[PDB]
C-alpha cells in the first residue's frame, strides 16, 4: 500500500480510509447514497458528472474539505474516462437509464458505457470494480432494458475478471422511482394493474441497504470477482403491496384490471414527452415481471447487512404523499401487507 | 459527615421520583412521536426511555440520584413544549453513527484505540 | 442534612462519554524543569494531563 | 448636570389651542416630514459606481495576505514564528529546516484565510516585514478548498502587490 | 437654466466620440459622465478624474473589452486593475502612477491577473512539506 | 443547428433574469450582518443591482450565511435553506461562515455553514467590506452567467 | 528555476513533487499547480560579494527601519565570505 | 510624578476598610472575610448558607443601599474541595459604590436562590447552571439558556475540553443535522507560554 493510502483515525468526516473511489452516475439516486457513505467515512470520492453543475450542489457537504473531487466526463469519450479513474483504486458503476433518450439507448448506456468504463479501468490498473446491475437480468427477459443489463454484465465481467457484480431487486426510497411510482397513481383515477397484479410477486430493497452492501463489497477482500443478489426480507404480490403502499399514503385504493396490450400502448403514449416520462412500455414489463429467485447467490446476509423491512421504512417515502388530515398518523396504525413466503 | 441533601433525605424518597419521572416519560412517548413525526415507533421510543434510565442504575449517592431526576425533568420539559427539534429527538438514537468494533482482535485490526 | 457512607462520583453528571470515562489514564506529576533554562518556577504545581493519543496528517494541506 | 428631555407643558391660551386644533385637523407635521422626504429626493444620491469607482482605504488598511521579498530576491521570512505565536485564531503553520545555503527559511508556510480574523497581529510581530496584509480585498473564490493559502500563493501574492505594498509600507513605517 | 443642463448632456453625447460612444459607455459602464484622461495602463483600462465630483466619485475606470485571454466587454471585474492604479483609485495616495512610478524590481509580475476562480488556472493546495518517515525496502534478490 | 440555437438564446434569456433579479433572504447572524445593511446603504447600493431583501424564504433565491453558525442555529439554517424554492444559491460571508473564523475550536460552533449547506461564493473578511460583499455578489451573477440547463437537456 | 518532476510535475523551491503512484495528484487535473516561479536561494547566489576593508561590518538589509535588525558580520576568516543571515548577504575583505 | 504607573486613592481605601468592619461586625454568623484590594474594591466572603441574609441587609441596610446587580457569576478552581466560587457583584447608586461577596459551593450542594432579593439573578443563576453545574434551590424556572437542546455537559468547567464531545452536521441520508464525535482537520495546538522566572515577588507562595 502506498503511505498515503494506509487507514488512519476513526472513520469519521475528518480520517482517512484509503479507499480512492470514482463514482460513475454519482448524481442520482443510489449514487447520492454511495457518496454519502464514503465521505461519511472518510474516503477519497471522484464525481464524474455530465449535467448542470448546479445539480450536483447536495453533494458538496457530504465529505470534508478537498474529499469530493468533481471532474466532467462524456460515456462516449476513453480519454475523459482514463481522466477520471487515472488515480481512483476503486470504480463504481450505477450509471443508467429507465428511458431512452434520442442520443443514448439501453445499448448505450447498459452495454457501451459499462464496457468502456472496465476496459479503461483494467488499463489504468484500477484494484476493484464494483458495477450494478438488475436482479432479473434475463437475455431472453421481455424488456429491451433487462437484456441489455445482462449483455452489458457479460461485457463488464469479461472486461475485468475480478469485478463484483451486484444485482438489486427493486429499490426503494425517498427519492426512488417504485414507491412513488405506485403512490403517484392519484392522478389518474384508478389503479390500473394487469391480471390484478395477482400474478406478480415482488421483493424490494431498501436504499440504505444496498449502499451499506456495496461499500462492504469494497471492505470485504474475499468479494472480489463475485456476484451478489440484493433483496428484500419479503416478497409480496403486486395487489397487496400497492394496496399497502396506498394504506400508508391513506389514499382511496381503486384497482382495475386492465389488459397488457392496453397498458403497452398507455405506456407508448407516455414515453413520447421530451422530458423525463411518466412511464414507458419497458417500465410497463419491469412492473409485471416477477422478481426471480437466486438461492445461490450471496446476498446482504452475507456482505453483513441485515435486510431493513418495508413495513419500516415505509412512512418515510409515503408520508409525503398523505393530505393534511393523514400527515401526522403514527408508524403502527396500518396492518402490514400479507407476505408471501 | 453530614451533608445538605437536594431532595429526598434517604434514597427511598429518590427511587419515588424516580419512579414518577418514569412515569412521565412513559406517557409522552406517544404525544412526542405524534408531534414531531418521528418515523420510529412507539415501543422504540419506550425502549429508549427505559434504556436511558438503565444507564444510571449503578447510583447510590442520593444527591446524584436528585440531580438525575432534575435533568430528566428538564429534558422532559424539552419535549412538551416542543422546544426540541425531531434532530434531537433523533440524537437520542445514534441513527448515523458507525458501529464501533467491540472485540480485542476487531479494535487491533482497526487502529490503535485501547 | 443527611449522611452518606459513599464514594464521592460525579461521572454521571459531567457528560462525559463512557470511552473517555473508562478508557483513559490520566498522569499526575510534577512537571520536570525544563533542561535549557535554569528556573524553577514551573516545577511547583502538580499537573493532570491524559494519556497521548493517535495524531493523522490531513489529506489536504498536510 | 443634566437635562429633561420630555417636561414642558403647553400653553392653554386660546391662540395655541387653535394651532394645536388645525395642527390636527389639517396634518401639519405629516406635510413637514413630505416636505423634508421631497428635499432629499431633489438632493444629489450618494452612491458610487462600483466597480468602476472604489470607496477610498487607506496605507493601514489589512486585505489580503502576502510575503515579500528583500530587493535582491530574497525572501524576508526567516522562520523565527512570532506571527504564529501571535495569531488569535491559530491560522498559520510553519515548518522549516535549514536550507541548501544553510539558511533559516520555512518550508511549509500556511495560512487558512477561513480561520484569519484580519487583526493584523501577524505584520506587527515580523521583525523583517515578511508577511504583510496587502490592499487586495476582492479575492472572494467559489470552494472553500481555494481559501487556504500555502507558500507558493503567498510568495505569488507578494510579487503580484508588491509595489502597491511597497509604497504602503512607505507611507505607513512612520506611525509604526 | 434647463437650456445650459441639456447643453451640457449634449456635450456629454459629443464628448464620448459620437452617439455609439456614448452607447456604448452607457450600457457597458451605466454613467455617461465625461473626465481627464488621467492615464491608460498595458492592458486598455483608461482612468479619469473629475475633483469638481463629490469624494468617491471623483476618479473612476472604463475598463477593457479584452484581458489577457478573456473578452470582459460585458464581464468587468474589480481585480481587472494593476496595483499601481488599484492604488490611484482607491485613493491611498493622490499621485497617480504616470507621475510616481513604483519601484521596478525583478520578481514583481510583469502581467497582472485577475481572479481565477472558477477556471483551470484556479489555485489548488497542497502540502509543500516532503514525507516525514521513510518506509524500509526490503531486498530484492532472493534468500535462504 | 436549429435546436442548438434556440436553446442556447433561450437559457441565455433564463440565466439573464435569474442574474438581473438577486432576492437574498432578510438573514443576518452576527457583526457580518451590519455590512450587508452598508451594502443596502446608499454608498454601495445593492437596489441598483436588481438585489433585493425579501423576509419570507419562499420567496428569496440567495441566503447570504453572514454570521457565526452554532449548533442551536444550524437546524434553523438548514430549514429555511429547505423551504427556499428552486433554483437557490448560498453565499457564505465572513470567516465565521467559511470556515470556523475566531471560534473554530469552539464546542458551539459550526466549522463552516458548508457542512450544512451547499455553499456557492465564499467571501472572505472579518467583516468583509462592503465592496468585497458586492465583488461576491457580482462574482455569484457570473457564475449564474455561465449556466447551461437547457443546453445540457438538449444533448441529453 | 523551477524544475520538472518525471511525472511532469512541477517541482517547488521546498522541494515538494508527489510520487508516481500518490492518489494526491487527482486534485491536480483539470486545474493547476501553484508553484512560484523565482526561487530565492537562486537570486541571492546571483547577489554579488561587497568587499569591504573592514574587520567587522553591519548589516540592516537596506532601507533602515525598513530592513530587519541590524547585525554585525566578523570578516576575520579568509576562506569564506561572512553572510548576514537575516538577509543571506556575502561581505569580504580585500585579499591580496 | 510617575507619569506610568497608577495613582493610589487611600481615602477611598480607608473608606472601604471602614465600611467592611462594619458589615463584618453587623452580620458576624456569615461573614468569614473582609479584604480591600490595593485598586480599592471591597470583597466580603461569607458561609455559602448566608447569601440571602447578606445580600438582603446589602440591599436594605440603610447605610448600604446596593440596589442594583452588577454582575452574578462562578470560578472553577478544581485544585480546592468546593471548586465553584460563585461572585456577586453589587452597586450602591446612593453612596457611589461597589461591593462584591463571595461564597462557595461543589457539585452536589445547592445554593439559595436570590431572584427574591433582585430579579436579574433570574437569568443569572440559570447561566450559572447551565455553564458550571451549580443548582440553585428556589429558583422560579432554572433550565438552560445558553447550551444547545439536549446539550450534555457544563462547558466552562476547567476539566472539560475546549471543543467538547460532539459535532453537527447535515446528514443526506437521514435528511436532518446529526451529532458524532468530535474530528479536528487541524488539532489545536496548545502552547506552553509560563516563563521559568519568577515575576511578582510580593506573590511569593511560602515553599511549604
Ligand atoms: C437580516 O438583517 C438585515 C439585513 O441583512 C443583514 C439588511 O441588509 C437590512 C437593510 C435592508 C433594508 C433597509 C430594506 C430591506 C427590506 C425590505 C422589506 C425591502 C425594501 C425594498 C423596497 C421597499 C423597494 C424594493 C422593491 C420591492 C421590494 C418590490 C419587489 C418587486 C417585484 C415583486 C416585481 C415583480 C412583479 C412584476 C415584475 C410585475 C409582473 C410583470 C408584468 C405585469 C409584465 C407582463 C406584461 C405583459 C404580459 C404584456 C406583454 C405583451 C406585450 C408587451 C404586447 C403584446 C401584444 C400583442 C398584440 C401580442 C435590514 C433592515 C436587516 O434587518
Ligand atoms: C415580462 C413579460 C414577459 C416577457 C417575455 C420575454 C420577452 C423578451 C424579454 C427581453 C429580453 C431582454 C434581454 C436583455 C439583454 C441583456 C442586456 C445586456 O447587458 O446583457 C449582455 C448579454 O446578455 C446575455 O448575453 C444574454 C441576455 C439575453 C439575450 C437575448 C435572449 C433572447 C431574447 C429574445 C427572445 C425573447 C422572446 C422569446 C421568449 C418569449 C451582457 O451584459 P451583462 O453581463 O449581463 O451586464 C453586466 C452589467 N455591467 C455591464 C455593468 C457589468
Ligand atoms: C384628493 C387628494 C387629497 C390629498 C390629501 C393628501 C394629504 C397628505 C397625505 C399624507 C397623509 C397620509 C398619511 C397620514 C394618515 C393618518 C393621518 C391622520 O392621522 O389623520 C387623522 C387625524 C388625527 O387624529 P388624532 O391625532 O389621532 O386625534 C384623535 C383624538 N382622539 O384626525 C382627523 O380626523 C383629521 C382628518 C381631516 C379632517 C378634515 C378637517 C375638518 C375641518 C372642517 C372645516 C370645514 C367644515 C365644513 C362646513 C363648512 C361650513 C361653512
Ligand atoms: C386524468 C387527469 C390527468 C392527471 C394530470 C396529472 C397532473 C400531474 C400528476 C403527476 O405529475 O404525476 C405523474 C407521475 C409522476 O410525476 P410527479 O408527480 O411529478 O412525481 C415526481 C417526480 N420527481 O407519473 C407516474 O408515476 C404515474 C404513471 C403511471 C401510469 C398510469 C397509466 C394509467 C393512466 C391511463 C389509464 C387509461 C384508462 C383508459
Ligand atoms: C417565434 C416563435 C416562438 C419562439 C420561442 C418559442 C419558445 C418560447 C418559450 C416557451 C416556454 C419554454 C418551452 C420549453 C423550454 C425547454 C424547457 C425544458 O425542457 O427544460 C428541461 C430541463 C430540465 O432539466 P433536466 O435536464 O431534465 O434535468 C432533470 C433534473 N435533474 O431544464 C429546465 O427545466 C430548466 C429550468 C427552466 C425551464 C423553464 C423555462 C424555459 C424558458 C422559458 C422562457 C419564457 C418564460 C415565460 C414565462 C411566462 C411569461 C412571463
Ligand atoms: N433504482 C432502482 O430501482 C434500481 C436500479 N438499478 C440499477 O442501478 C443503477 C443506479 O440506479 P439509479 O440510482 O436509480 O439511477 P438513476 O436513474 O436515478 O441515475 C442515473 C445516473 O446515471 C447518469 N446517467 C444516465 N444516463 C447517462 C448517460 N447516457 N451518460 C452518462 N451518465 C448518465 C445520471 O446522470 P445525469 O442526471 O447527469 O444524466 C445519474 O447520475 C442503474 O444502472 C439502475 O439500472 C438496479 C436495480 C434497482
Ligand atoms: S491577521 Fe490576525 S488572525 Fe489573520 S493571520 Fe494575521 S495574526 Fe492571524
Ligand atoms: S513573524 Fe515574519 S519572519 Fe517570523 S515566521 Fe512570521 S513571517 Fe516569518
Ligand atoms: S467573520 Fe468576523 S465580522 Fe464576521 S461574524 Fe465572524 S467575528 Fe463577526
Ligand atoms: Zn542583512
Amino acid at each position: 500500500l502506498h503511505h498515503a493510502l494506509i487507514p488512519h483515525g476513526k472513520g469519521g468526516r475528518s480520517s482517512v480510509s484509503g479507499i480512492v473511489a470514482t463514482v460513475f452516475g454519482a448524481t442520482g439516486f443510489l449514487g447520492r447514497y454511495v457518496v454519502n457513505h464514503l465521505g461519511r467515512m472518510g474516503s477519497q470520492v471522484i464525481v464524474p458528472y455530465r449535467c448542470e453543475p448546479y445539480d450536483t450542489m447536495h453533494l458538496r457537504p457530504m465529505g470534508d474539505l478537498g474529499q469530493i473531487i468533481f471532474m466532467e466526463w462524456n460515456g462516449k469519450d476513453k480519454d475523459s474516462i482514463r481522466k477520471v479513474v487515472e488515480h481512483s483504486n476503486v470504480v463504481i458503476n450505477l450509471v443508467g437509464r429507465e428511458w431512452e433518450t434520442k442520443n443514448f439507448d439501453f445499448e448505450d448506456v447498459f452495454v457501451k458505457i459499462p464496457h468502456a468504463i472496465a476496459q479503461v479501468s483494467k488499463e489504468a490498473g484500477v484494484e476493484k470494480l464494483i458495477h450494478i446491475s438488475h436482479l432479473n437480468a434475463d437475455i431472453k427477459s421481455p424488456s429491451r432494458y433487462l437484456r441489455s443489463k445482462a449483455v452489458g454484465e457479460k461485457e463488464v465481467r469479461a472486461a475485468f475478471p475480478e469485478a463484483t457484480i451486484i444485482k438489486p431487486s427493486d429499490i426503494f426510497g425517498r427519492e426512488d422511482r417504485f414507491l412513488n411510482y405506485f403512490a403517484s397513481m392519484r392522478w389518474f383515477g384508478g389503479v390500473p394493474l394487469i391480471s390484478l397484479g395477482k400474478e406478480t410477486v415482488k421483493q424490494p430493497v431498501y436504499i440504505v441497504d444496498v449502499s451499506k452492501g456495496i461499500i462492504n463489497a469494497i471492505k470485504d477482500p474475499d468479494a472480489k470477482g463475485k456476484t451478489f443478489a440484493f433483496v428484500g426480507p419479503n416478497r409480496y404480490l403486486l395487489f397487496d403491496l400497492v394496496q399497502y403502499i396506498f394504506a400508508v399514503a391513506y389514499r382511496p385504493f381503486l384497482p382495475y384490471p386492465l389488459p397488457h396490450f392496453a397498458y403497452r400502448w398507455v405506456g407508448r403514449l407516455f414515453e413520447v414527452s421530451p422530458f423525463e416520462p411518466w412511464t414507458t412500455r419497458d417500465k410497463v414489463e419491469r412492473v409485471h415481471m416477477s422478481d426471480m429467485t437466486l438461492p445461490h447467490l450471496p446476498g446482504l446476509e452475507d456482505l453483513g447487512i441485515q435486510a431493513t423491512p418495508l413495513e419500516l421504512k415505509a412512512i418515510e417515502v409515503l408520508r409525503r404523499h398523505r393530505t393534511y388530515r393523514w400527515l401526522t398518523s403514527e408508524m403502527e396504525d396500518v396492518k402490514p401487507a400479507k407476505t408471501v413466503n | 459527615t453530614s451533608v445538605k441533601p437536594i431532595f429526598s433525605r434517604d434514597m427511598n424518597e429518590a427511587k419515588r421520583r424516580v419512579r414518577e419521572l418514569y412515569r412521565a416519560w412513559y406517557r409522552e412517548v406517544p404525544n412526542t412521536v405524534h408531534l414531531f413525526q418521528l418515523d420510529i415507533s412507539v415501543k422504540q421510543g419506550r425502549d429508549k426511555v427505559r434504556e436511558m434510565f438503565m444507564k444510571n442504575a449503578h447510583v447510590t449517592d442520593p444527591r446524584v440520584v436528585d440531580l438525575l431526576v432534575i435533568k430528566g425533568k428538564m429534558e422532559l420539559e424539552e419535549t412538551i413544549n416542543v422546544w426540541k427539534q425531531r434532530t434531537h429527538i433523533m440524537r437520542f438514537f445514534h441513527e448515523t453513527e458507525a458501529p464501533r468494533p467491540t472485540d480485542f482482535l476487531s479494535k487491533f485490526y482497526v487502529g490503535h484505540d485501547p | 442534612l443527611i449522611a452518606v457512607d459513599e464514594k464521592l462520583d460525579i461521572t454521571t453528571l459531567t457528560g462525559v462519554p463512557e470511552e473517555h470515562i473508562k478508557t483513559r489514564k490520566v498522569r499526575i506529576f510534577v512537571p520536570a524543569r525544563n533542561n535549557m533554562q535554569s528556573g524553577v518556577n514551573n516545577t511547583k504545581k502538580w499537573k493532570m494531563e491524559f494519556d497521548t493519543r493517535e495524531r493523522w496528517e490531513n489529506p489536504l494541506m498536510g | 448636570t443634566y437635562k429633561f428631555v420630555n417636561m414642558r407643558e403647553p400653553s392653554m391660551d386660546m391662540k395655541s389651542v387653535t394651532d394645536r386644533a388645525a395642527q390636527t385637523l389639517l396634518w401639519t407635521e405629516l406635510v413637514r416630514g413630505l416636505g423634508m422626504t421631497l428635499s432629499y429626493l431633489f438632493r444629489e444620491p450618494a452612491t458610487i459606481n462600483y466597480p468602476f469607482e472604489k470607496g477610498p482605504l487607506s496605507p493601514r488598511f489589512r486585505g489580503e495576505h502576502a510575503l515579500r521579498r528583500y530587493p535582491s530576491g530574497e525572501e524576508r521570512c526567516i522562520a523565527c514564528k512570532l506571527c504564529e505565536a501571535v495569531c488569535p485564531a491559530q491560522a498559520i503553520t510553519i515548518e522549516a529546516e535549514p536550507r541548501a545555503d544553510g539558511s533559516r527559511r520555512t518550508t511549509r508556510y500556511d495560512i487558512d484565510m477561513t480561520k484569519c480574523i484580519y487583526c493584523g497581529f501577524c505584520q506587527e510581530a515580523c521583525p523583517v516585514d515578511a508577511i504583510v496584509e496587502g490592499p487586495n480585498f476582492e479575492f472572494s473564490t467559489e470552494t472553500h478548498e481555494e481559501l487556504l493559502y500555502n507558500k507558493e500563493k503567498l510568495l505569488n501574492n507578494g510579487d503580484k502587490w508588491e509595489a502597491e505594498i511597497a509604497a504602503n509600507i512607505q507611507a505607513d513605517y512612520l506611525y509604526r | 437654466e434647463l437650456v445650459q443642463v441639456l447643453r451640457r448632456g449634449l456635450q456629454q453625447v459629443s464628448g464620448h466620440g459620437g452617439l455609439r460612444g456614448y452607447l456604448r459607455v452607457l450600457f457597458r459602464a451605466n454613467d455617461v459622465r465625461v473626465g481627464t484622461l488621467v492615464g491608460e495602463d498595458k492592458y486598455g483600462n483608461k482612468y479619469y478624474e473629475d475633483n469638481k465630483q463629490f469624494f468617491g466619485r471623483h476618479r473612476w475606470v472604463i475598463y477593457t473589452t479584452e484581458m489577457n485571454g478573456r473578452d470582459t466587454f460585458w464581464d468587468v471585474d474589480g481585480s481587472m486593475v494593476p496595483p499601481e492604479w488599484h492604488r490611484w483609485l482607491h485613493c491611498m495616495t493622490d499621485d497617480p502612477p504616470t507621475t510616481k512610478p513604483p519601484t521596478a524590481r525583478k520578481y514583481i509580475w510583469t502581467n497582472h491577473k485577475f481572479n481565477v476562480s472558477g477556471t483551470p488556472q484556479q489555485y489548488v493546495p497542497y502540502s509543500t512539506t516532503r514525507k516525514k518517515i521513510q518506509e524500509w525496502v526490503p531486498p530484492s534478490t532472493p534468500y535462504k | 443547428s436549429r435546436g442548438e440555437y434556440v436553446v442556447a438564446k433561450l437559457d441565455d434569456l433564463v440565466n439573464w433574469a435569474r442574474r438581473s433579479s438577486l432576492w437574498p433572504m432578510t438573514f443576518g447572524l452576527a457583526c457580518c450582518a451590519v455590512e450587508m445593511m452598508h451594502m443596502a446603504a446608499p454608498r454601495y447600493d445593492m437596489d441598483r443591482f436588481g438585489v433585493v431583501f425579501r423576509a419570507s424564504p419562499r420567496q428569496s433565491d440567495v441566503m447570504i450565511v453572514a454570521g457565526t453558525l452554532t449548533n442551536k442555529m444550524a437546524p434553523a439554517l438548514r430549514k429555511v435553506y429547505d423551504q427556499m424554492p428552486e433554483p437557490r444559491y448560498v453565499v457564505s460571508m465572513g470567516s465565521c461562515a467559511n470556515g470556523g473564523g475566531y471560534y473554530h475550536y469552539s464546542y458551539s460552533v459550526v466549522r463552516g455553514c458548508d457542512r450544512i449547506v451547499p455553499v456557492d461564493i465564499y467571501v472572505p473578511g472579518c467583516p468583509p467590506t462592503a465592496e468585497a460583499l458586492l465583488y461576491g455578489i457580482l462574482q455569484l451573477q457570473r457564475k449564474i452567467k455561465r449556466e447551461k440547463r437547457l443546453r445540457i437537456w438538449y444533448r441529453r | 528555476g523551477v524544475r520538472t518532476s518525471p511525472t511532469g510535475e512541477k517541482v517547488t523551491h521546498t522541494g515538494q513533487a508527489y510520487d508516481d503512484g500518490d492518489y494526491r495528484r487527482v486534485r491536480f487535473s483539470d486545474r493547476q499547480k501553484e508553484v512560484n516561479e523565482n526561487f530565492a536561494i537562486d537570486l541571492i547566489a546571483e547577489q554579488p560579494v561587497s568587499e569591504v576593508g573592514s574587520r567587522v561590518i553591519s548589516c540592516d538589509g537596506g532601507g533602515g527601519a525598513l530592513g530587519h535588525p541590524r547585525v554585525y558580520i566578523n570578516l576575520d576568516k579568509e576562506t569564506k565570505t561572512g553572510t548576514c543571515g537575516y538577509c543571506g548577504l556575502q561581505f569580504r575583505q580585500p585579499h591580496h | 510624578t510617575r507619569p506610568t504607573i497608577r495613582p493610589r486613592n487611600d481615602v477611598v481605601h480607608k473608606q472601604l476598610s471602614a465600611f467592611g468592619q462594619y458589615v463584618a461586625e453587623i452580620l458576624p454568623k456569615y461573614v468569614q472575610q473582609v479584604q480591600v484590594s490595593c485598586f480599592n474594591e471591597l470583597e466580603i466572603f461569607i458561609h455559602p448558607d448566608g447569601v440571602i441574609p447578606v445580600l438582603t441587609f446589602l440591599r436594605d441596610h440603610t447605610n448600604a443601599q446596593f440596589k442594583s446587580l452588577a454582575d452574578l457569576t462562578a470560578v472553577d478552581v478544581p485544585t480546592r474541595q468546593n471548586r465553584f466560587e460563585i461572585v456577586y457583584n453589587l452597586l450602591s447608586l446612593r453612596f457611589n459604590s461597589r461591593i462584591r461577596v463571595k461564597t462557595y459551593t461543589d457539585e452536589l450542594t445547592p445554593i439559595e436562590s436570590s431572584v427574591t432579593v433582585y430579579k436579574a439573578a433570574n437569568w443569572y443563576e440559570r447561566e450559572i447552571w447551565d455553564m458550571f453545574g451549580v443548582f440553585f434551590a428556589n429558583h422560579p424556572d432554572l433550565r438552560r439558556i445558553l447550551t444547545d437542546y439536549g446539550f450534555e455537559g457544563h462547558p466552562f468547567r476547567k476539566d472539560f475540553p475546549l471543543s467538547g464531545y460532539v459535532e453537527l452536521r447535515y446528514d443526506d441520508e437521514v435528511k436532518r443535522v446529526v451529532a458524532e464525535p468530535v474530528e479536528l482537520a487541524q488539532e489545536f495546538r496548545k502552547f506552553d507560554l509560563n516563563s521559568p522566572w519568577e515575576a511578582f515577588p510580593a506573590y511569593r507562595q511560602p515553599p511549604e
